[PDB]
RNA sequence: UAAGGUGAUAUGAACCGUUAUAACCGGCGAUUUCCGAAUGGGGAAACCCAGUGUGUUUCGACACACUAUCAUUAACUGAAUCCAUAGGUUAAUGAGGCGAACCGGGGGAACUGAAACAUCUAAGUACCCCGAGGAAAAGAAAUCAACCGAGAUUCCCCCAGUAGCGGCGAGCGAACGGGGAGCAGCCCAGAGCCUGAAUCAGUGUGUGUGUUAGUGGAAGCGUCUGGAAAGGCGCGCGAUACAGGGUGACAGCCCCGUACACAAAAAUGCACAUGCUGUGAGCUCGAUGAGUAGGGCGGGACACGUGGUAUCCUGUCUGAAUAUGGGGGGACCAUCCUCCAAGGCUAAAUACUCCUGACUGACCGAUAGUGAACCAGUACCGUGAGGGAAAGGCGAAAAGAAC
RNA sequence: CGAAGGUGUGCUGUGAGGCAUGCUGGAGGUAUCAGAAGUGCGAAUGCUGACAUAAGUAACGAUAAAGCGGGUGAAAAGCCCGCUCGCCGGAAGACCAAGGGUUCCUGUCCAACGUUAAUCGGGGCAGGGUGAGUCGACCCCUAAGGCGAGGCCGAAAGGCGUAGUCGAUGGGAAACAGGUUAAUAUUCCUGUACUUGGUGUUACUGCGAAGGGGGGACGGAGAAGGCUAUGUUGGCCGGGCG
RNA sequence: UACGGUGCUGAAGCAACAAAUGCCCUGCUUCCAGGAAAAGCCUCUAAGCAUCAGGUAACAUCAAAUCGUACCCCAAACCG
């Protein structure tokens, strides 16, 4: 949580779903895609330092990949971890 | 009517799981045979 | 197991032969007995699992001589 | 180590374009080359709205086997074979006839 | 040339270079996901450079 | 598109003793 | 080694190179999540939970390192119990698993044949277990011969389906001797006089020859048919290269290759030479493997099934001589020959092929050939061990059919 | 300037066969005489694949039951909306565990799948969706039982077992109501709480075990009494004068 | 206002009676077939500290990780 090297690989991408848009408008919560092995703590430190924003709490969930077919071949989407990071009141990104 | 297979993951892993098979040499010989045959799924563990 | 610690005698297998010469597999085991031999140099009793043939060789060879061979064999008396 | 390079001038040895001269454009790893405006084929290109909306009968160059073309001497006016030679420690190509370095 | 210059310097300069190099990679990853990055070849470039600098660091660390 | 076949068979009838 | 290239179905986008850091290929390294001998503890494999110590500080924590068991060795401590010993704690080492067949050893069937079936056969086979090497095992006569001699072991062809063994049934089946492949002999059981002699093992040091990338590599045009010429018909040329493959139909001369001739910064094999570190050569005088050989009993192995049955191994009970002495010569005795057990080591000829390269086939050509020419030990089936498929072909080029 | 194979025709030999030709097909084929065979198929309830037959026949999975208007659509008995009717209601409702593993929600499409059609679907395709100091798992603790240093035993493999270490189906700290999404909520927002550790400050100070005791800690049946969930009625409030 | 919805406002919000297989009740009574364990927790002291450490109490403060969480679940989603 304290190493700048660990933090720079924790955040993978922002989530741009309809739920994420509602989160921007209603509860000032940012939805991110993080490393599958990441813990709520380190994620709070990385966002606080790399975005200069105050974080209230971070809840995480694991999304199970979907099973799809490419032609006649079976395949599976990868599992990923979704983090709901709630920013302190007032601050905006 | 109650059919023969009543699934249970804990029972399934404790009976035929990788660690149950490898506990004894005879089970380890099962793994050797399945490795020689080239099985994609060595044991029943997920 | 049933192995003599001096001579190394171990169970062997053979045939029960009847009057009709029927052969059935059997085992011959050594006449093993646990005995406490008095070793004078250490003023101690050391217990060994020996056969009756092993007991005879201990008298002939001396208690100290056999133990020296045992240490070379690494039998951990 | 390749006898035919990107900018070489060649003459077609076999096919419907026998005797025609052209300039190589692309050398494909499959042992085929694309020559500028030689082996024209009319491809029925389906229209794509995202880009190149108007699809019509399009004339483009098709790949030709390297064995089916030969380098053009441009001095004797005939097809020639390529050899290799070390001149100043660098391997260069020369025409088999009249053995002059390219 | 890049590898040569890396070795020439010292550990401290290299560490500053690694952190700076990684920072554009993190920035590039964000632009890539947001659809704002049109020059996609830098993503592979910085990844190789990160590997190159770390390789020189191990070489210059005695072992 | 992945059809198959299976047969186990069973045995029963009446008597033929007269 | 290079003018192209970002592995495939598989395009596309955004690019990176073009005379040499693009790519690709070889050598040597760097990194190598988690499970798996799994080794910090546990565990429903790819997960859960730590301890110690070093170092970091934003005082929330964080990062490395170590911590399995067993064997051997050495220290330190440490009972009953005075010394001791057991035990205990550390530290260095080795091991642990995996893998096709071949090999040695420890165990070890039955079906079947006998036209049934017990001895016997199948067979010391299948199978289980331990162990090891590139080979293993065996091996330097207590061996054979026959009054002449040979001179370790192993393997091949004979001897020979002979001599024998055998409910003398089924069946099993030598040896002596000969011709070959290959040959190699030594050490301890002890001390001197000489002396480090030969020889062997470590290692460097060169030379030679390979291996791991590679390089160059001769000579054909015209015309005819044809969608296309490599085919037909003419006239040439190369060949230490007319092995093959590809190219729009069948190519010595279009292309890749072939014969050829070459190539190594670095790593490595092999062999010779050579330098160090061990290692002991020679001579004289000694010594000469004891609960052993043999025997009784019960089995096993010898082709040999207890038979008149030698020889070998021993579970059991006994038990010598020891060079002025013992073993063997197929019961046994005498004579005579021959050898010296109860301690060890040893290359080659031999067996096998998971794997690598090249090449070959009166071998197969998709219901064949591996189960699998195709994303096959897959789909599927079964709790599981395990079972286990089907499925190749547009055309030269996708030019894969705009409208 | 048309190979093999395929399909006709003609001729020919005592036969197995042979020769040649028209057509398809598109590239092989191969005399003679010798040689070697996985050398000739109608049968084996043969094997594999394909295709018939019965046959447009049986059947289309509980006799709880359907009907209509409107809409969308190329097309509506089956889909959507609406109004009726009927069935279950100690279930045919609601929430879970086990087990399954995206079947959940939205858009789009009708090849295959649905025993019919299908615009629909638990079908295809593309996106989205599960948020926990107080819920579980995990963690601490043990039952049966498993494994098991050393140890005992056993041809080998191994068997048994001590200290230990695992193993819930049992024992251990703590969260409720309201609101909100197309799909999540004791997990998310609002309001109001609670628990166990770490650190610091202050004050007062006997602490301390792998020990000891208590507690945890426990059956069957039966009998009431006091309560709550919950229901009924009245009152109250709003609406109604059929 | 997009049939949704969204925003605002919002009365009474009591009593009696009946009533569990749910709670007091891990109780009480009775019986014979005589009805887990351990840890957390409370307490007691050994050795080893008793200035310390540690304990108690009050504030302030940090921390509570990781994993499941959709949906079906007497069924068209499980075993047939
Ligand atoms: N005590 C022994 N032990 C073993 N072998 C021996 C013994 N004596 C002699 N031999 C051998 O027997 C042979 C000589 O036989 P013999 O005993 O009659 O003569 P010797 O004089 O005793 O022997 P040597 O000359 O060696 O001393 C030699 O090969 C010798 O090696
Ligand atoms: N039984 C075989 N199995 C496989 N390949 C074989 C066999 N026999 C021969 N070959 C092939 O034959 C090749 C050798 O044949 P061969 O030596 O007789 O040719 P050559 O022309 O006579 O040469 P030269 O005259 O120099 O001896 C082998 O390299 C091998 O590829
Ligand atoms: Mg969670
Ligand atoms: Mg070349
Ligand atoms: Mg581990
Ligand atoms: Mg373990
Ligand atoms: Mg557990
Ligand atoms: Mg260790
Ligand atoms: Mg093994
Ligand atoms: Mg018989
Ligand atoms: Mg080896
Ligand atoms: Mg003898
Ligand atoms: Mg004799
Ligand atoms: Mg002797
Ligand atoms: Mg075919
Ligand atoms: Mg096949
Ligand atoms: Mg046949
Ligand atoms: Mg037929
Ligand atoms: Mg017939
Ligand atoms: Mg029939
Ligand atoms: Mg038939
Ligand atoms: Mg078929
Ligand atoms: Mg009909
Ligand atoms: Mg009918
Ligand atoms: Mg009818
Ligand atoms: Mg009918
Ligand atoms: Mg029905
Ligand atoms: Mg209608
Ligand atoms: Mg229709
Ligand atoms: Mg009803
Ligand atoms: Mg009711
Ligand atoms: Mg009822
Ligand atoms: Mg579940
Ligand atoms: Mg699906
Ligand atoms: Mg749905
Ligand atoms: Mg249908
Ligand atoms: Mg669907
Ligand atoms: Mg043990
Ligand atoms: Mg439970
Ligand atoms: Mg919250
Ligand atoms: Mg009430
Ligand atoms: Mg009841
Ligand atoms: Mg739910
Ligand atoms: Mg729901
Ligand atoms: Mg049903």
């Amino acid at each position: 949580m304290i190493r700048e090297e660990r933090l720079l690989k924790v955040l993978r991408a922002p989530h741009v779903s309809e739920k994420a848009s509602t989160a921007m408008e209603k509860s000032n919560t940012i939805v991110l895609k993080v490393a599958k092995d990441a813990t709520k703590a380190e994620i709070k430190a990385a966002v606080q330092k790399l975005f200069e924003v105050e974080v209230e709490v971070v809840n995480t969930l694991v999304v199970k990949g979907k099973v799809k077919r490419h032609g006649q071949r079976i395949g599976r989407r990868s599992d990923w971890k979704k983090a709901y990071v709630t920013l302190k009141e007032g601050q905006n990104l | 009517m109650k059919r023969t297979f009543q699934p249970s993951v804990l029972k399934r892993n404790r009976s035929h799981g990788f660690r149950a098979r490898m506990a004894t040499k005879n089970g380890r010989q099962v793994l050797a045979r399945r490795r020689a045959k080239g099985r994609a799924r060595l044991t029943v563990s997920k | 197991s049933r192995v003599c610690q001096v001579t190394g005698k171990r169970p062997v297998t053979g045939n029960n032969r009847s009057h009709a010469l029927n052969a059935t597999k059997r085992r011959f085991l050594p006449n093993l007995h646990s005995h406490r031999f008095w070793v004078e140099s250490e003023k101690r009793f050391v217990t060994l699992r020996v056969s009756a043939k092993g007991m005879r060789v201990i008298d002939k060879k001396g208690i100290d001589t056999v133990l020296a061979e045992l240490r070379a064999r690494g039998e951990k008396y | 180590a390749a006898k035919i390079r990107r900018d070489d001038e060649v003459i077609v040895l076999t096919g419907k374009d026998k005797g025609k001269r052209g300039k190589v454009k692309n050398v494909l790893s499959s042992g085929k080359v694309i020559v500028e405006g030689i082996n024209l084929v009319k491809k029925h290109q389906k229209p794509v709205p995202a880009l190149n909306q108007p699809g019509g009968i399009v004339e483009k160059e098709a790949a030709i086997q390297v064995s089916n073309v030969a380098i053009f001497n441009a001095a004797t006016g005939k097809a020639d074979r390529v050899g290799f030679r070390f001149e100043d420690g660098k391997k260069v190509r020369f025409f088999k006839s009249n053995s002059e370095t390219i | 040339m890049k590898a040569k210059e890396l070795r020439e310097k010292s550990v401290e300069e290299l560490n500053t270079e690694l952190l700076n190099l990684l920072r554009e990679q993190f920035n590039l990853r964000m632009q890539a996901a947001s659809g704002q990055l049109q020059q996609s070849h830098l993503l592979k470039q910085v990844r190789r450079d990160v590997a190159r600098v770390k390789t020189l660091l191990n070489e210059k660390a005695g072992a | 598109x992945x059809x198959x076949x299976x047969x186990x068979x069973x045995x029963x009838x009446t008597a033929s003793f007269v």
